[PDB]
């Protein structure tokens, strides 16, 4: 509708890589959702239930305290960051398997990430959800710079759903979404909720985020994802209207264009 | 304070600038910090075929009984025939990424039974589980350089060519492992003004930093230019060197620290 | 020395750097020393029509008392359309100046015709021959905006908007006469950190340099991107200001040399 | 042919504008050669008149010595750059008189600027060749900066035959091409011949040049014209060869891609 978009002579932009499950709902559980246990986690199983028959499901967990607690160990060694990135990721893994047998009545199993990178598409028309871990397999290979591994489970599921060229990407958070303060911590009473927001202005910004800064990073090189909702899995609904893109957290733009 | 640091890690966000700047403190371990990583071209040296191999083989054998290596292998021409497949089909760099490893997988293997009769074994697996091992008795191994993002590598700004390929996969070895040097072998004494095989006049650059090279230019010409940035991110490995494999001695002389090539320097 | 630039005139090439540096100590004459320019937005205020006309009409005839007034007027709605037919069938930015230039016409005759029965005349041709006598007498001249490249604009690195547009025409104008001030009339009151009227909370910035413009990723923000590198190549017009010539009494204030609106200078 | 050029999803150039008169090579004529009296200009007409029955011919001619002579006056008066600019042009446009009556009885006329920039076509389908200015109509709004006009003949000329699309621009030297100092100046044991050069490299360099400093910023926004030969119109049968592109000078690339 503008100006330059009438312009025969400018620059176009490159098609976008071909999507390989386009079909697909790709739903991040934080680590820190488990970490509560049944109080959080038995809702949360009989809401998944729910969407079996209404989405196609990527289930991808995080890793929550038990990463802190052999980041702590690992860090009193002085392990590098390619060490943690690793130890960290078997939590997240373990993660899976628990939230995957509660679902295993219904199908679902959890699959290491080999089965995930190679034949996701194989299972998915066995089953109408399969469990994985959302830490990518970064390994030994992870970036040095921070001694705290930067790419994480937000990082790794996005990567996975844009590289898909997913429907979407959900993050399930055990708070609301982004405030501009830590909502628990010791600037709580200035904690301001956002109910929206681009990634290009959480990057510039500084401070804790519910997300991984790396997030933000992979976010700006996307091709498909445009929206990613923060929701609080605490609160039953939330997930099922934010895979019908309700607005029910916080909405963080990627920057890719849609036209 | 490792009880500050275990205080911040169990109630903040490994986002919050507090926990990172208490995790910067923890101290740092070298796991290796004797051996030295070595890559192979794979364009530059192994595509070469004989000729170029053969002498490099002798060179690593007579360097084993002084210097401990993890020698890397590049991926080259075969790599760079599918990738243009998968570009052409519009295919993500994640899809990409499995190719081009596929191929570092061929010329390590290619490399490994060249120097297996001297015991020197091909390590592979996510854990590299057999290289303490080989290390200490063999005193090298051979892996596969390109690193094993698979469907979870980071793409390029623009188009769909994996962005970190077998120079990162070899550089990150060095730096998670905290080794002594990291040295990349290719078919050039190294640095140039400009690319040397298609410039009448370029200048040999025997030295210079990351900075320099970006302000020259150069940030994608002798290493894939993501490894500039590894390089001033990293904790152990703040310089690499590249020599000319072509040229007998190089890699010997780089491994007893001469200056022989371009050396990198992330400060 | 007159002979030594002389004796280079002749002697060198006008790109020798020796010639260059002797015309840079030549004299500065200031042809209308006293004239103030003011560009009168075509779609920031003519393209309103009366409701923004008829109280800049009012404040014209006001201030043409104690101010001589060059009053360019700019094109708007009507060019953008011209723009983006031709923009649609490829025409170069040499078509498309003529084609902005005859809309900037338009809207030159329209306010002329509001002021000619106070003598203020619309001047134009290549040498705007009409200027010195009109202003001597009746304190004002209204003219086009757009600079006369034509065919000969220079286009912009991409698309085939001519990048030269009524800002740059005014600016330049005034620059050439070495006019005390140049005074953009718009219908904000000035540059914000983003565009006011699609920004919910942009912040008011009433003076800035060209090489903060340039940081703030503000460069084509309120001007002609090009009119601010113009700017600082400027001999004579060293600053701007942009008004909100929609509030009653900012042109008359402005004229009289009061900060009313954004002040931009090139240093 | 190369990895950049297989991938679907890189941005693509835009397309080029539309060429005006794609069939037309223009000549630039310099100033200093016109200065040269009939010993230069007999012979050229001579060329000239044989090439009208191959080339359609837009000739534009520059101004020479009569406008560092008025830069001189004006200079001395302190008149600003857009001042001086048109003063110049006029030059210009004395020595398109000249020539085109020197070629009268060929149907070879002088037209203004107005009809350089909007009846060129019709005249050049009623002869085979006109004459115009070099310079560029800036006047008044010539860029300020050097109190020297910076739009010369040689970037006039370019702006036209790149705006016209046009199937070649020829500048016609008094001397054999670019060399790496003045070869008629103080450092003339010094200077090279350079057969070859870019833009870029040429826009890098300081020192003196035979060509407007604004000619090699302008052929970096160029979309048509991909090199520009200088040769010497002083050696009969230069302009002819270059003009079927054999390398008789000094070739300027400007940046323009081919494929
Ligand atoms: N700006 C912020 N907005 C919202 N929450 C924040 C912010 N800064 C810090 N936080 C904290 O982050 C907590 C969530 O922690 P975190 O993101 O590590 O858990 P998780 O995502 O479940 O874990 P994992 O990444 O292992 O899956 C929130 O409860 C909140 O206390
Ligand atoms: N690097 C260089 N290479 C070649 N000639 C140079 C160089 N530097 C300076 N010159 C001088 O420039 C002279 C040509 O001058 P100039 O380009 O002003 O004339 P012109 O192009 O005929 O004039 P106009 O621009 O008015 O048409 C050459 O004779 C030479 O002495
Ligand atoms: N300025 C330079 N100095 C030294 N080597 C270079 C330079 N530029 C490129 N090279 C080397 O040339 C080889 C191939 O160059 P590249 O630009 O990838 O083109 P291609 O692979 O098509 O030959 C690479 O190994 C690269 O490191
Ligand atoms: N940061 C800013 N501060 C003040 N005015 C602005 C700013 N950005 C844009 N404008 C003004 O808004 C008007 C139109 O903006 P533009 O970006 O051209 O979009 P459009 O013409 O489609 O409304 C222009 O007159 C411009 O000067
Ligand atoms: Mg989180
Ligand atoms: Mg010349």
């Amino acid at each position: 509708q503008t100006l330059q978009d009438r312009d025969l002579t400018r620059p176009v932009a490159g098609k976008r890589p071909i999507r390989l499950l386009p079909w697909l709902q790709v739903v991040k559980i934080g680590g820190r959702v488990m970490d509560r246990g049944a109080d959080a986690i038995l809702p949360l199983v009989e809401e998944l239930r729910k969407l079996l028959p209404e989405h196609r499901l990527l289930i991808l967990t995080g890793a929550g305290v038990r990463a802190r607690h052999v980041f702590s160990v690992g860090l009193d060694l002085g392990l590098p960051v390619g060490s943690l990135a690793p130890l960290a990721a078997s939590e997240a893994g373990q993660n899976g398997h628990i939230l995957a047998a509660m679902l295993a009545s219904e199908g679902v199993s959890y699959v290491e990430h080999p089965t995930v990178a190679d034949q996701l598409a194989i299972h998915l028309s066995a089953t109408r959800a399969v469990v994985g871990s959302a830490f990518p397999p970064y390994h030994h290979h992870e970036f040095p710079g921070s001694r705290i591994p930067p790419h994480r489970a937000d990082t790794g599921a996005f990567l996975l759903a844009d590289a898909f060229g997913a429907a979407g990407l959900t993050i399930v958070e055990n708070v609301d979404g982004i405030y501009t303060a830590d909502p628990n911590g010791p600037d709580r009473g200035q904690a301001r909720f956002l109910p929206e927001t681009s990634a290009t202005d959480l990057a510039k910004s500084e401070g804790p985020l519910p997300v991984d800064r790396a997030l933000l990073d992979v976010m700006a090189t996307a091709r498909h994802i445009e929206r990613v909702q923060v929701v609080n899995g605490l609160v039953p609904g939330r997930l099922t209207a934010a895979l019908r893109g309700e607005h029910v957290g916080t909405l963080i733009r990627t920057g890719v264009r849609p036209a | 304070s490792t009880a500050e640091l275990e205080e911040l890690l169990m109630q903040r966000s490994l986002t919050d600038p507090q926990l990172q700047a208490a995790a910067a403190a923890a101290a740092d371990f070298r796991i290796l910090p004797d051996a030295t990583v070595i890559k192979i071209g794979g364009q530059s040296v192994i595509d070469r075929g004989r000729a170029a191999v053969y002498p490099l083989v002798d060179e690593i054998v007579a360097a084993r009984k002084n210097h401990k290596l993890l020698i890397g292998t590049g991926a080259g021409t075969r790599a760079r025939h599918l990738y243009s497949i998968a570009a052409g089909l519009g295919l993500p760099a994640g899809v990409l990424a499995q190719l081009g490893s596929s191929v570092a997988d061929q010329n390590a293997a290619m490399l490994g039974q060249l120097l297996a009769k001297h015991g020197i074994p091909v390590v592979g697996g996510a854990g590299l589980s057999a290289v303490p091992l080989s290390l200490a008795e063999v005193n090298a191994v051979v892996f596969s350089g390109m690193p094993p993002y698979k469907l979870w590598m980071r793409p390029a700004a623009e188009g769909v060519i994996p962005p970190y390929r077998t120079d990162a996969g070899c550089f990150l070895l060095a730096e998670q492992f905290g080794c002594k040097q990291m040295i990349f072998v290719k078919d050039e004494d190294g640095l140039y003004t400009a690319n040397p095989k298609t410039s009448k006049d370029a200048t040999f650059i025997p030295r210079i930093s990351v900075d320099e090279m970006k302000a020259k230019g150069l940030h994608d010409s002798i290493l894939e230019f993501p490894v500039l940035d590894l390089l001033q991110s990293a904790q152990h490995v703040r310089e690499v060197q590249v020599v000319n494999g072509l040229v007998p001695g190089n890699l010997t002389r780089a491994l007893a620290g001469e200056h022989v090539g371009t050396i990198i320097t992330a400060s």
